[PDB]
């Protein structure tokens, strides 16, 4: 429907977002999607302004997320000063 | 349940 790339830097309190989802822990019916599911005022993802709530991770950095575990995508995002996103919208 | 989630 719509890929974008989004950088984030990392602030002091992680990236200010959340998500849930993964192959292990749907968040929606059969849907193993990794989805955004806040974004948290004054975080570093609520400052840049381009991530928008139930955006479906597609990728970050160079390592694909549509059919991973949870803890996966987690570690992609958590481990990082800086991190590049491809999400789909 | 619904509430598994993590921050980033």
């Amino acid at each position: 429907s719509q890929y974008l790339d989004i950088v984030l830097l990392r602030g002091s309190s992680g990236l200010g977002f959340s998500i849930a989802g993964g192959t292990d822990n749907p968040h929606f019916d059969n849907d193993t999607s990794i989805y955004i599911t806040k974004v948290i005022p004054g975080g570093a993802a609520e400052a840049d302004g381009r991530l928008k709530v139930y955006d479906t991770i597609v990728a970050v950095d160079d390592q694909l997320m549509e059919d991973v575990a949870h803890q996966v995508c987690v570690d992609a995002l958590k481990s990082g000063s800086e991190v590049k996103l491809r999400v789909k919208r | 349940n619904p509430n598994p989630e993590t921050s980033v």
